[PDB]
């Protein structure tokens, strides 16, 4: 990333204020952080398209719960070999706590952690 | 000592027993709600009390229904959140591992969290 080249997906704001987010456990800036990255200049194909639909709003708390929706995400493969063994295990740690499912890579994984704590 | 009470339960259980084989039944079932079986009979000529018993003694007829309980179980309640809950919350039941879950609450929804 330069100021001269090119726009990039990771800026510097965008990091910060994601971790910012994240770290802190604030609603309000995490909305900031969406504000920030869906409005810049169409840098994909999915930016192009827009959402029209033609029924009636409804009130949020009629949606489908949150755990319901958590349980459709997961985290792809990241092999203990480039991560450290630190940030693999945090990752199965903390989606195995909201019900979702983790992912293992290539690279084996240690039979010790075949255990709960 | 427990005998004791054992034996004042049986003697009074064999009362019962005596009586109902007296009267002609065999079942307090048969027994329980029949009011007609019940008169009334005055101390004497020289007490001179009017104490009525009658509204006591007033038998109303059921209908089709019988006089006494004709159910197994508890009356059940209405399901709250707790069992989505329950159903979310299976490794904690089956390995006792943390779990984290997060919903939407209402004023219409009563012991949250009592079942768990």
């Amino acid at each position: 990333f330069r100021k001269s080249g090119d726009r990039h997906g990771w800026e510097g704001g965008v990091i910060h204020t994601l971790q910012q987010a994240v770290t802190n456990d604030s609603y309000t800036t995490f909305k900031k952080y969406s504000e920030q990255v869906n409005k810049r200049p169409p840098m994909q194909l999915r930016d192009l398209l827009e959402l029209r639909s033609t029924k009636a709003p409804v009130p949020v708390d009629e949606v489908e719960s949150i755990t319901a929706i958590r349980k459709r995400f997961i985290t792809p493969g990241m092999s203990m070999g480039a991560l450290s063994p630190e940030a693999h295990g945090t990752l199965n740690v903390a989606m195995n706590r909201i019900g979702a499912k983790s992912d293992s890579g290539e690279g084996g994984e240690d039979p010790a952690r075949f255990r709960p704590d | 000592t427990p005998e004791k009470v054992v034996n004042l339960f049986t003697f009074l259980a064999e009362e019962v027993r005596e009586i109902l084989a007296g009267l002609g039944f065999r079942s307090l079932n048969e027994v329980i709600g029949r009011t007609d079986l019940l008169h009334q009979v005055s101390r004497g000529a020289e007490h001179l009390d009017d104490l009525d018993l009658n509204p006591r003694l007033a038998q109303v007829d059921p209908g089709e229904n019988a006089r006494y309980c004709t159910l197994q179980g508890r009356n059940e309640v209405p399901d709250t959140l707790d069992a989505r809950i329950v159903a979310d919350a299976r490794p904690l039941f089956e390995e006792g591992e943390k779990m984290q879950l997060a919903y939407n609450a209402r004023n219409t929804q009563r012991a949250i969290g009592t079942r768990l």
